[PDB]
């Protein structure tokens, strides 16, 4: 019946992050008891205002999986969100499509609770201070700002890939995200093209607060570089008008609930 | 070999101002292109693009895969996948007096602004 304090007291700062200890989900549930079937967690100390669906683009990266519940159930908790996991698991082996897969997420977790922020997180990128809140912003968020992967300092400042999170609003204004980018890159860029066609900007934690550790990793079999990224990326205006959520089309081959999370099979068909 | 903005901008020096790019430019354009892998090796409708700079067998190496390449760089394809720059640099150079820097598709879209932050801020 108390709202939850703007900032919350359970914060820790600056934690460890590693990856060599091999998880158990067993072990992390239980570690984790108020998260409910479906990977659904919401205080019951205060209301929380921040409903948040953390939407996650998947295809065989189970390993990757298992250590970010591992370390962000534990975070989201602290950082008082009423929040639900979401793993959109692209269906078949032809090319990934990582925005397509978020519009998908988007979509899906809509059906099961009134969301009103979305953070869309790479399976493989982990927070290293809790103060880097998984939440909405006046702004567009982009979250993975300082990333060990890039030496702890963002690559570009019109990078929005990683970990980024867009009210329902802020989403919806943009047409959401491109259903056109097969195979990696520039997707995000795009995306980021959008928001400022739309009048938005990026907001940001701190280079400190906000650095994060991607589990290290090559590049996937079917999402080799897309060629045509950077002719693409240079029509955003124009193609967000007709490419994006109202273009999106789907079709989902199953939903499974576990106890730490809510995964999701679709097929999103081919490039063409 | 995954290198840096600073290395590479130090390993790059001689390229600088040819056909009028800058260093910040090139960080920029290389980052996008190659993410600084000397040994990048990227398809592209039937053909492969080379290391740092991305250089294309179809017309600029000679590759064991297609041997009719004008190879118009005159060097194997492989000897951009190695650490020593120089020849790429020098295949560069070429592409830039050709073709000119749009052969770098990464350059219009996201190399047109905000260079200062390309800049290697280290001696
Ligand atoms: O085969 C794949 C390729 C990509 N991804 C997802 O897509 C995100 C981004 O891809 P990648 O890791 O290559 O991004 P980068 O490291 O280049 O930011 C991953 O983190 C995953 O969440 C996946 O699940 N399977
Ligand atoms: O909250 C969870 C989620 C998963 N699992 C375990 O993790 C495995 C994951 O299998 P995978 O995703 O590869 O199977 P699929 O879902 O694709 O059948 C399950 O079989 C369970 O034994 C668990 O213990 N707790
Ligand atoms: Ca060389
Ligand atoms: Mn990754």
């Amino acid at each position: 019946l108390t709202a939850c304090p703007e900032e919350s007291p359970l914060l820790v700062g600056p934690m460890l992050i590693e990856f060599n200890i091999p998880v158990d989900l067993k072990l992390v549930e239980q570690q984790n008891p108020k998260v409910k079937l479906g990977g659904r967690y919401t205080p019951m100390d205060c209301i929380s205002p921040h409903k948040v669906a953390i939407i996650i683009p998947f295809r065989n990266r189970q390993e990757h999986l298992k250590y970010w519940l591992y370390y962000l159930h534990p975070i989201l908790q602290r950082q008082q969100l009423d929040y639900g996991i979401y793993v959109i698991n692209q269906a078949g082996e032809s090319m990934f499509n990582r925005a397509k897969l978020l519009n998908v997420g988007f979509k899906e977790a809509l059906k099961d609770y009134d969301y009103n922020c979305f953070v869309f997180s790479d399976v493989d990128l982990i927070p290293m201070n809790d103060h880097n809140t998984y939440r909405c912003f006046s702004q567009p968020r982009h979250i993975s700002v300082a990333m060990d992967k890039f030496g702890f300092s963002l690559p570009y400042v019109q990078y929005f890939g990683g970990v980024s999170a867009l009210s329902k609003q802020q989403f919806l204004s943009i047409n959401g995200f491109p259903n056109n980018y097969w195979g990696w890159g520039g997707e995000d860029d795009d995306i980021y093209n959008r928001l400022a066609f739309r009048g938005m900007s990026v907001s940001r934690p701190n280079a400190v607060i906000g650095k994060c550790r991607m589990i290290r990793h090559s590049r996937d079999k079917k999402n080799e570089p897309n060629p045509q990224r950077f002719d693409r990326i240079a029509h955003t205006k124009e193609t967000m008008l007709s490419d994006g959520l109202n273009s999106l089309t789907y079709m989902v081959l199953e939903v499974q609930r576990y106890p730490l999370y809510t995964k999701i099979t679709v097929d999103i068909g081919t490039p063409s | 070999t995954e290198l840096t903005k600073c290395k590479v901008s130090h390993a790059i020096k001689d390229i600088d101002g040819y056909q009028g790019i800058s260093l910040l430019e090139w960080a920029c354009v290389l980052f996008h292109t190659s993410g600084y892998d000397t040994q990048a090796v990227v398809n592209d409708n039937g053909s492969t693009e080379y290391g740092l700079f991305q250089i294309s067998d179809r017309f600029w190496c000679k590759s064991s895969e297609f041997p009719e390449s004008e190879n118009i760089c005159g060097i194997s394809c492989d000897k951009l996948l190695d650490d020593e720059l120089d020849d790429d640099i020098a295949c560069a150079k070429k592409i830039l007096a050709i073709k000119g820097i749009d052969y770098w598709k990464a350059y219009k879209p996201m190399c047109s602004e905000k260079l200062e932050q390309w800049r290697c801020e280290k001696p």
